[PDB]
């Protein structure tokens, strides 16, 4: 039982943590920065014009 | 298969084991109705064919209101119908009734169920007694059992967590007699006597946790966590685990020294934990400050003799060596000549599980010191002092003579305390 | 107050994760070659002296005759500097038999 | 005294090199595909393939019919360790064989009825007559076979130590099973009748004359978490009829 | 050309041999499923030294794996290497000794010795030609120092011909971990002298230096520290397992190191250590390895080697090298400081060569030394001993299971006369 818990789900969960944190950082950075910067700059220039 | 058959004696024993067995059923998947990776719950929890785990310890009280309140509480389906033992009359603050009549009438069902537990076990290490110096059931029944079990099961570990009466403040009038008599009858059949108080925990529950007006039910979980970080080494895995024999062989130097002091370091609440930084150094320097002892004594009037740092949680094992190395460079922490090593460290990694909505937070590093000190002879001086003022008038003695025991125990129970303090004075000196 | 405080708690599941992570905080499982490996990662680097000097007949892609004397460091290196490591390791037919 | 990961205090530089090399090695392993996640997901997707059974034009079973093996829920009170209902026979590798709490055809469930002495790929099956049960792993495309040998002193089952049942590639006579009726006064009248699809029939071997069983009392923790034990030992009562442990049903 | 029988005990030794029996698995290309998936036909040559065979081509070690507690035996075969160790080579009780030497050496650690004695002769008579007996343990508790150093007196009853080599762990000077160390340290040193030949002394204060000052980490732990000891082990016997230029062995090492019937206490080292930042900025050649293996900071014991002298110095090398640059740098270091060698012996440093370093290293070395500043490790025990015996503290763990005071007061008269030998030859 100790070998089954400490060999086949341990490493699966840890690698899933690191994969999910890479995906969360990449998606958060691209989506938030692209949306906020693009929408703000475009409608600011339209209102001024 | 490393069980710990525990004993709870008296009103004190059952009222602290409520919260102790609360934590043991809390930290595993154990429901409060028997039902439910790791299989280290078989060291306190048996099985059957329904997955139903039933705890392996004995609760005794001759004053059956607390036991019937347990039997009718939320914890009825879990405890056994038999290892909860009642009477119909209490010993009622005397040593004679508990040691000679009401102990003798019902010591046999206790010893029966102890033998049934001890021959249904496979791997018992020793015996762990939770009892009360200052009452009737926790002193007479206690010393009767600790004669009637040390005559049978022989040489084995015996650790006593003892709810000692307070230094100044008090609850019952004639606690000096019932303290002194059971101390004289426990010193020859103890191995390690861990000592706790009540106002000394009230002080800390006011000044650390900031909750004002607490109860016995708010004091009981601090002992209920102290015992759990004591026993944690069998309970989970670790780097340097601790059996039950190393306390008893690392903490007492001599035949009649064995009275250590307990203390538990990281005491703080939920609103403050997230803004204080739980460092190993700050924990171990809080644990040596004399404002953080569970026994109201000042260590600066004497010398330490032996310690036991027992960790729990995310220990960084280099930092423990660094912390002991910066403890050892102080003059406010003094030591005797004959112990130059003077330390022990035990390790476990599991973080302390804390009860829901309690007065404590989710600490990640638990420290218990169970160290002995020669500044507990000062605590024994007061309960010899009170006896000296009381016996000269021969007050209260008829309650003691009227149930079988003579008056001539009263002289030897003071000669024993005088020789014990003689021992404690002759051990802590230098030799040259 | 007993019936006050001892209300049951369905759903205070203990964590299994901090213990499992302190295990590798102490141990460090893949870390035990990241402690002592040196220079550049390399899987097969190893061969013996009889097999290189005698049977092998020595290095192949190096300079066969030229030993050129360099400018700054005072040295005839391009024979000495190689310290031959050509080809596969010493195989001679024992894994076949066993 | 001690700070976090990114702030430029103390011994940060050697550790920056340290997690740089560990982070790069972990990305190299993920790019190559040698990680436990993607290997495990590929294995489990190739096991749990949602595939289709064959319906029956009548009640009866023919050869070549892709047919689940399932054991019905019992109300038995023999002991208090129990699996709730309708266990099925599933290939549990490490391969091995066990029984799992499922009812859908998912590709480690799906058995093809094959002929050992019979011939035609569609042919009606009868009681007391030998046949074989086939199953295939993903991309192997080779027929496994249900087997069990006469008990020896080294070949015993996992938790119970009875006659064990397993899967093997080879062809023999230790692969042929025959299925009979549970009511013991009518099987000699049922020796040649065709077998209906979802009816409770005993399964027995042909060389040992023992029978395949499900132990609802001891558990096999697997990766899938679903638990039972399979073996072959015929059980009978004090009235000497077969217990509900041994009843099996071949559903379509 | 022999096999090696290797003993392990204590809570220590199965957390050290767990790293030892996996570097040997690394260097012979042994996967943890039992088989062999190495690359050459060089590794398969002397596979017999550490690996018996069975059906299917799998290799299982010669492991002896003993402990009273079942605490750590749940942890060694629950590692990555769990199906490589032998099933019936786990011998245990149920109780745990825990810091006393009475119930290790006489009663509670003792009834399992007949369950270690009759597993050795199952295997150590089935090995065709053995070189001797190895052991790794800690002196600091009750199962290494209680059973192994008891069995060290037991297996030398049978075979005096072979060679005893030891990987001991003496207690640390400054911060200790048990109040009853200078009994279990005292009594097993007096054990070790009569029945052990090359006794290697290892500390954890001297290794928490190396993972801090040298290799520059910020969390040094046990698994980081067990492997530098387990690098030394396979760096010792490099020539009974691989070819080379000048092969040595555990009988070649004893002739060139220990002169005397009683002057047989050693001190180890391991040469090529650096950080993880400066991995490509160093050049792993001979003028770098030799420059640090003699230094005090690269030493695995509580020795300041400048305060005394080395009577003798051993070595080994590995890797495809040349010999002139290892002929003169151990000739310069004998020449540049005659203050740190004794004059009456004409040579000191023994040279041994192999062909292959450990996998990942390019070239390697392993320093082994008989200095006489190893007597600064046995002065603090005898300072701690008699400053405890004078108050007679803790002695009722030591009369309570079969020992006397006469096993005590003669267990320092061996430690006195040891230091009374090492001080004659200091200058
Ligand atoms: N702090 C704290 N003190 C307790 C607790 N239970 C009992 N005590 C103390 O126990 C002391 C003695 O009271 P009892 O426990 O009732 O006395 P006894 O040992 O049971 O003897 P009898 O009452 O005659 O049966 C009192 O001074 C209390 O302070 C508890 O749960 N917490
Ligand atoms: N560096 C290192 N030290 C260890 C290891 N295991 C144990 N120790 C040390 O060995 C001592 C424990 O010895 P002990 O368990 O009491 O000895 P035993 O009774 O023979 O098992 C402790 O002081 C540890 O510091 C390890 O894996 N690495
Ligand atoms: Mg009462």
């Amino acid at each position: 039982a100790e070998r089954k818990r400490f060999l086949r789900l341990l490493q699966d969960e840890q690698f899933e943590l690191d994969m999910e944190e890479a995906i969360q950082k990449a998606e958060e950075n691209k989506r938030l920065r692209e949306l906020q910067l693009a929408q703000e700059e475009k409608l600011a220039t339209e209102l001024a014009k | 298969m490393r069980e710990c058959i525990s004993v709870h004696v008296g009103q004190a024993g059952v009222q602290i084991g409520n919260a102790c067995w609360e934590l043991y059923c809390l930290e595993h998947g154990i429901q409060p109705d028997g039902q439910m990776g790791d299989d280290s719950f078989n060291t306190f929890f048996s099985e059957t064919g329904a997955g139903k785990h039933v705890p392996r310890a004995v609760f005794v009280d001759l004053e059956p209101t607390v036991i019937d309140e347990v039997r009718t509480g939320t914890y009825r389906q879990l405890f056994h119908p038999e290892q909860l033992i009642t009477g119909k009359e209490d010993a009622a603050n005397n040593y004679a009734r508990g040691h000679y009549t009401i102990g003798k009438e019902l010591i046999d069902l206790v010893l029966d169920r102890i033998r049934k537990l001890a021959d249904q076990c496979t791997g018992l290490q020793g015996f762990l007694i939770f009892h009360s110096f200052g009452g009737g059931t926790g002193s007479g029944f206690t010393s009767l059992l600790m004669e009637r079990l040390s005559v049978d099961y022989g040489k084995k570990s015996k650790l006593e967590f003892s709810i000692y009466p307070a230094p100044q403040v008090s609850t019952a009038v004639v606690e000096p007699y019932n303290s002194i008599l059971t101390t004289h009858t426990t010193l020859e059949h103890s191995d390690c006597a861990f000592m706790v108080d009540n106002e000394a925990i009230y002080d800390i529950c006011r000044r650390n946790l900031d909750i004002e007006r607490p109860t016995y039910t708010n004091l009981n979980r601090l002992i209920g966590q102290i015992v759990s970080s004591i026993t944690a080494s069998l309970r989970f895995d670790g780097a340097l685990n601790v059996d039950l024999t190393e306390f008893q062989t690392n903490l007492v130097p001599y035949p009649r020294i064995h009275f250590p002091l307990a203390t538990y370091a990281p005491v703080i609440s939920a609103e403050k934990a997230y803004h204080e930084q739980l460092s190993v150094a700050e924990i171990t320097n809080a644990c040596f400050e004399p404002a953080n002892q569970m026994v109201k004594c000042d260590p600066r009037h004497g010398k330490y003799m032996a310690c036991c740092l027992l960790y729990r949680g995310d220990v960084v094992p280099k930092d423990v060596n660094a912390a002991i190395a910066t403890i050892k460079t102080k003059r406010t922490i003094q030591f005797v000549d004959w112990c130059p090593t003077g330390f022990k460290v035990g390790i476990n990694y599991q973080p302390p599980t804390v009860v829901p909505g309690g007065d404590l937070a989710k600490v990640q590093r638990a420290v218990c010191m169970l160290s002995n000190t020669t500044a507990i002879a000062e605590a024994w001086a007061r309960l010899d002092h009170k006896f000296d003022l009381m016996y000269a008038k021969r007050a209260f003695v008829h309650w003691y003579v009227g149930e079988g025991m003579e008056e001539g125990e009263f002289s030897e129970a003071r000669e024993d305390m005088a020789a014990l303090e003689k021992d404690y004075e002759e051990v802590g000196m230098d030799s040259v | 107050i007993y019936r006050k405080e001892y209300v049951p708690f369905p759903g205070h599941r203990p964590d299994q994760i901090s213990r499992w992570y302190s295990k590798r905080t102490v141990e460090g499982l893949p870390y035990k070659y990241l402690i002592t490996h040196h220079q550049e990662p390399s899987q097969r680097y190893l061969i013996s002296t009889y097999d290189d000097h005698y049977n092998r007949h020595n290095y192949h892609p190096g300079l066969p005759e030229l030993r050129t004397w360099n400018r700054h460091k005072l040295l005839w290196l391009p024979e000495k500097a190689d310290f031959p490591l050509l080809g596969p390791p010493t195989n001679y037919g024992l894994y076949e038999q066993l | 005294n001690l700070y976090g990961p990114r702030v430029r205090i103390g011994n940060w530089n050697e550790d920056v090199y340290l997690e740089e090399e560990i982070m790069k090695d972990f990305l190299a392993k993920r790019d190559k595909g040698q990680l436990l996640i993607q290997r495990n997901r590929r294995l489990k997707e190739n096991l749990l393939r949602p595939m289709q059974l064959s319906v029956s034009e009548d009640g009866y079973i023919h050869y070549g019919d892709k047919v689940m093996l399932v054991s019905p829920d019992h109300p038995e009170t023999e002991a208090d360790l129990f699996l709730p209902g309708d266990l099925s026979l599933c290939m549990t590798p490490d391969c091995g064989l066990s029984a799992a709490q499922t009812k859908i055809p998912v590709g480690r469930n799906t058995f093809t009825i094959l002929c050992a002495a019979g011939e035609v790929i569609g042919q009606v099956l009868r009681y007391g007559q030998n046949f074989r049960l086939g199953i295939t792993g993903g991309f192997d495309d080779r027929m496994l076979y249900l087997s069990s040998d006469h008990r020896t002193l080294l070949k015993s089952s996992k938790r119970s130590w009875l006659q064990e049942v397993f899967l093997t590639h080879e062809d023999s006579y230790l692969n042929c099973w025959q299925a009979a009726f549970p009511h013991p006064q009518l099987r000699l009248e049922y020796e040649g009748s065709p077998v209906p699809a979802n009816t409770k029939i005993l399964i027995t071997h042909c060389h040992t004359n023992r029978g395949l069983v499900a132990h609802r009392h001891l558990f096999l923790r697997t990766y899938f978490g679903q638990e039972a034990e399979v073996a072959a030992h015929t059980y009978l009562d004090s009235h000497r009829v077969e217990k509900p442990k041994n009843h099996w049903m071949l559903v379509t | 050309m022999r096999e090696i029988v290797h003993l392990q005990a204590g809570q220590c030794g199965n957390q050290i041999g767990a790293k030892f029996w996996e570097v040997i698995s690394d260097e012979h290309g042994i996967d943890p499923t039992g088989t062999y998936h190495g690359d050459s036909d060089l590794q398969l040559e002397r596979i017999n030294v550490y690996y018996n065979e069975a059906t299917g081509g799998k290799y299982v070690p010669r492991a002896v794996l003993v402990d009273l507690e079942p605490g750590t035996m749940d942890s060694v075969r629950s590692g990555p290497f769990g199906q490589i160790f032998r099933p019936d080579n786990f011998v245990f009780g149920q109780s745990g000794a825990g810091n006393n030497w009475a119930k290790g050496h006489y009663t509670e650690g003792a009834e399992l010795v007949d369950s270690v004695l009759d597993v050795v002769r199952k295997e150590a008579e089935s090995c065709d030609c053995l070189q001797g007996f190895q052991l790794t343990h800690s002196l600091g508790g009750g199962t290494g120092s209680g059973m192994g150093t008891l069995l060290i007196s037991k297996i030398r009853e049978e075979y005096p011909d072979r060679i005893m080599n030891t990987f001991s762990v003496v207690p640390s000077p400054k911060v200790s971990d048990t109040v009853v160390e200078p009994y279990n340290a005292t009594l097993s040193v007096h054990q070790l002298v009569e029945n052990t030949d090359e006794t290697y002394c290892i500390d954890n204060e001297a290794l928490y230096d190396i993972c801090f000052r040298t290799l520059k980490l910020t969390t040094p732990t046990y698994g980081d520290l067990n492997h530098l000891v387990s690098a030394t082990m396979s760096g010792v016997t490099t020539c009974l397992r691989f070819p080379g230029q000048l092969n040595a062995d555990l009988r070649k090492l004893a002739v060139n190191m220990v002169p005397f019937p009683r002057l047989h206490f050693f001190m180890p080292g391991f040469a090529p250590l650096t950080s993880r930042g400066s991995q490509q900025y160093r050049a792993l050649t001979v003028p770098e390895l030799t420059q640090q293996m003699f230094d005090a900071k690269n030493m695995m014991a509580a020795c300041d080697p400048r305060h005394g002298r080395y009577l003798t110095v051993a070595a080994v090398f590995r890797g495809r090298m040349s010999m002139k640059e290892v002929d003169e740098q151990m000739l310069n270091v004998q020449n540049k400081n005659s203050s740190y060698f004794v004059e009456w012996i004409p040579n000191n440093v023994k040279t041994a060569v192999c062909d292959i370093p450990p996998r990942g290293l390019k070239m390697s070395a392993t320093f082994i030394g008989n200095s006489t500043a190893i007597q600064e490790l046995f002065k603090r025990i005898s300072e701690q001993f008699t400053a405890m015996f004078r108050r007679k503290a803790f002695l009722h763990w030591y009369t309570g299971e079969g020992m006397d005071e006469m096993e005590f007061t003669e267990a320092e008269s061996n430690m006195n006369d040891l230091v009374s030998e090492y001080q004659q030859y200091q200058d």
